[PDB]
């Protein structure tokens, strides 16, 4: 069972600035990395898929990076609406697995 | 028309079929599997491509019984079909030569 | 009946003979060899399924001298056989040819 | 001159010329995708001999959807070719036979 | 005798030859490259059979330029071989069956 | 993302010495390592490509080598003139990357 491990836990930064999550992997996994977005209250909601690839109608400040073990989430210009719990996901290796989540926070 | 034309792209819609029902068994199969990596349909396909033409990279591979058996059956298929057209391929070249002599 | 019939099929049980003697016999020299492989009766059969259709996805494969010899013979089996049908469906597909023109 | 001869070649300057075209544009569609290693034209050419002879040992592979497309050209083309020659030696070994007997 | 029958056996012969010459060049050339695993007699034999049967298991492969060089003549000189023996085969059983029929 | 670590950040050797810059990837790259030379104000110059193959118009006191992760750059007799950053890069897996480098220093 892939690890996927997300540290910090909790993420503190300044409105408009440049901000990004760690996701690392047990193991490699390619590319096989998706992330979601959960606002209180809310469900998950599709951010990036394959570390990179974007979705339509998610916020062209969105975008990730990685391979292998060490992928990053990034957000350009952190706003308001952005405080939410962020996940990671994959689906290399069956089953699939989830992130510890972090918390972004303004 | 000429058997060994018909057979020999009958064999390429039967081997496209066994491709495409190659990629959808494997991942319902494998699934369920710990550790198993041909679980999405997408790689999947290619992963059929490459038994189907025995060129094998090793990147992807079933590790349940119905999985390799699924594996067993797309390797045949395009290894039957893969020499069902060279023995078409034979059956022309026999042809024309025959009556490039003669015949 | 038709020779090239014959030795298509008898190839066939030949190799289906190879194949289960091969997971046998592989077992058989690879335990013993610290770090092999090829070591149950299961994943040995599928090994060499792999290996008679040189299919080789590199999960497993022989380490000692035996294993190895014990592979080439199921490769050769393979390999003459997946040829013997193949001379066959030529030599029928010459058949017909041969009928649908005049001989 | 001889059918089976005319394309055996022929199918031999079109593969050179696929393996070729192959190198380039594997290179092409994998750079740009994190973690590929089909990434520079002299081992991108090795991965096509490789590739065309199904000998795939592992050591390179593409991952992008452009490269397997690639790949596959390139082992249908291999296929194709080592097979059309078969058919080739076929038609001249039927051909020398034929006449050391009779016709 | 028999031409087909001459040059397959004698493709036995040449395949042999170049199966242990290729096991020494394979060693000459991959010695000195860091890294290189093809590097003592005994297993690049078992490296040069994989190739010639394009089993490729891909736990030996070369990595120098003239390495590959050397693997490129042992996969063409196995497929060549392995189907100058197929193209016997065929002209054996059209010969068989031609007499079964009349001719 | 390959990473290429080059410790130590500073080296330090008298003049005619023989010194030793190590560059570690995080992952196996084979022998994809190559190595430049920046002096002051002074754009990269190679000086060996693929961990030990040799340039025209380099010193043949510059040698390569390693394989996988460990590899290693050497200066037989250290100058004047070799008083400079160094950097190693990897060709191995896309994209390509670069060490932090190493500075030179009698
Ligand atoms: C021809 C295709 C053979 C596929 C074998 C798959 C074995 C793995 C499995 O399917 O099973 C994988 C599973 C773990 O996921 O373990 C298990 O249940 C292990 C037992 C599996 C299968 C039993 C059949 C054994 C036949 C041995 C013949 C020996 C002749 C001498
Ligand atoms: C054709 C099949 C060749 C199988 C070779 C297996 C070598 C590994 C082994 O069997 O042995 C593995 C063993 C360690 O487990 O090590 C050992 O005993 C190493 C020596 C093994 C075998 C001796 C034969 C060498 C033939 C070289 C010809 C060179 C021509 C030039
Ligand atoms: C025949 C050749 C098939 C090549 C498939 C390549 C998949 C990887 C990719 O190209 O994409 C790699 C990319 C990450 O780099 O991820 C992605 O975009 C993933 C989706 C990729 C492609 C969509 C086609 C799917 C066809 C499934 C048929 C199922 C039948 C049942
Ligand atoms: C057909 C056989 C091809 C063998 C290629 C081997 C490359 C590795 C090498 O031999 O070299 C390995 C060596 C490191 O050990 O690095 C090097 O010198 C790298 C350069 C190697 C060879 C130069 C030939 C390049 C041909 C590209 C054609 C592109 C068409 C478009
Ligand atoms: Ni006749």
């Amino acid at each position: 069972d892939i690890l996927l491990t997300q540290s910090p836990a909790i993420l503190s930064v300044s409105p408009g600035e440049r901000v990004s999550f760690s996701c690392r992997a047990s193991q490699s996994i390619g590319t096989d990395i998706h992330w979601y977005q959960q606002r209180t209250n809310g469900s998950p909601r599709l951010l990036i898929k394959y570390a990179s690839e974007s979705i339509s109608g998610i916020p062209s400040r969105f975008s990730g990076s990685g391979s292998g073990t060490d992928f990053t989430l990034s957000i350009n210009s952190v706003e308001s609406e952005d405080i939410a719990n962020y996940y990671c996901q994959q689906s290399n290796r069956w089953p699939f697995t989830f992130g510890s989540g972090t918390k972004l926070e303004i | 028309s000429a058997l060994h034309w018909r057979a020999a792209g009958a064999a390429t819609v039967l081997l496209v079929i066994v491709l495409l029902a190659g990629s959808y068994l494997a991942v319902l199969a494998e699934r369920g599997a710990p550790g198993a990596q041909l679980i999405t349909y997408p790689r999947a396909l290619w992963w059929s491509v490459e038994t189907a033409t025995t060129v094998g990279y090793g990147d992807l591979y079933p590790v349940t019984l119905w999985g390799r058996c699924v594996a067993v059956v797309v390797m045949v298929a395009g290894i039957t079909s893969f020499g069902l057209v060279t023995a078409a391929l034979a059956t022309w070249f026999v042809g024309r030569e025959q009556e490039r002599r003669g015949h």
